[PDB]
């Protein structure tokens, strides 16, 4: 299983599944928006070589909602 | 320029076919109400959002194809470049749509570019 995910600034995440192949998504906090080009996704992938799983590195960037 | 936009649209059409056999749970900023006034701004938002697909999926052909779209689209916007636009919305204030709807609008704006190329 994957360890807890890293924290992203101005975002939260509630992981439903920590098992390998699981796909979870961060959610930018109210007042903030996922920057275009960045992803809210992280997937739990296994290192077959060592049997240790880890979350893929997120590219997410939460910026101030331009409409506010 | 229209020749370049033709290749771009053919790639987008290919992606439509490709994702018929790929689970896609990505939602992206989609500007279906794009206008000539802010056409370059809108195109750049479509192009920028593609990088999201590249980050979320490892499917080889899909990756090569979306990357192929970026290379050509950026090259064209770079080569045959024009004015600078104003009074245009930021990408983050567009509504998010399923990848399928994002692609359909992407194909429509590229068609606009072809028609006025």
């Amino acid at each position: 299983t994957c360890p807890p995910p890293v924290s992203i600034e101005h975002a939260d995440i509630r992981v439903k599944n920590y098992s390998v192949n699981s796909r979870e998504r961060y959610v930018c906090n109210s007042g903030f928006k996922r920057k275009a080009g960045t992803s809210t996704l992280i997937e739990c992938v296994i290192n077959k070589n060592t049997n240790v799983a880890h979350w893929t590195t997120p590219s997410l960037k939460c910026i101030r909602d331009p409409s506010l | 320029s229209s020749g370049n936009w033709i290749d771009v649209r053919y790639d987008l059409e290919k992606i439509e076919s490709l994702i018929q056999s790929i689970h896609i749970d990505t939602t992206l900023y989609t500007d279906s109400d794009f206008h000539p006034s802010c056409k370059v701004t809108a195109m750049n938002c479509f192009l920028l959002e593609l990088q999201v697909i590249l980050h979320e999926y490892s499917n080889m052909t899909l990756n090569e194809t979306v990357r192929n779209v970026l290379y050509l689209a950026n090259s064209t916007l770079s080569s045959n470049k024009n004015v600078a636009e104003s009074g245009c919305k930021e990408c983050e204030e567009l509504e998010e749509k399923t990848f399928t709807e994002f692609l359909q609008s992407f194909i429509r704006i590229v068609q606009m570019f072809i028609n006025t190329s």
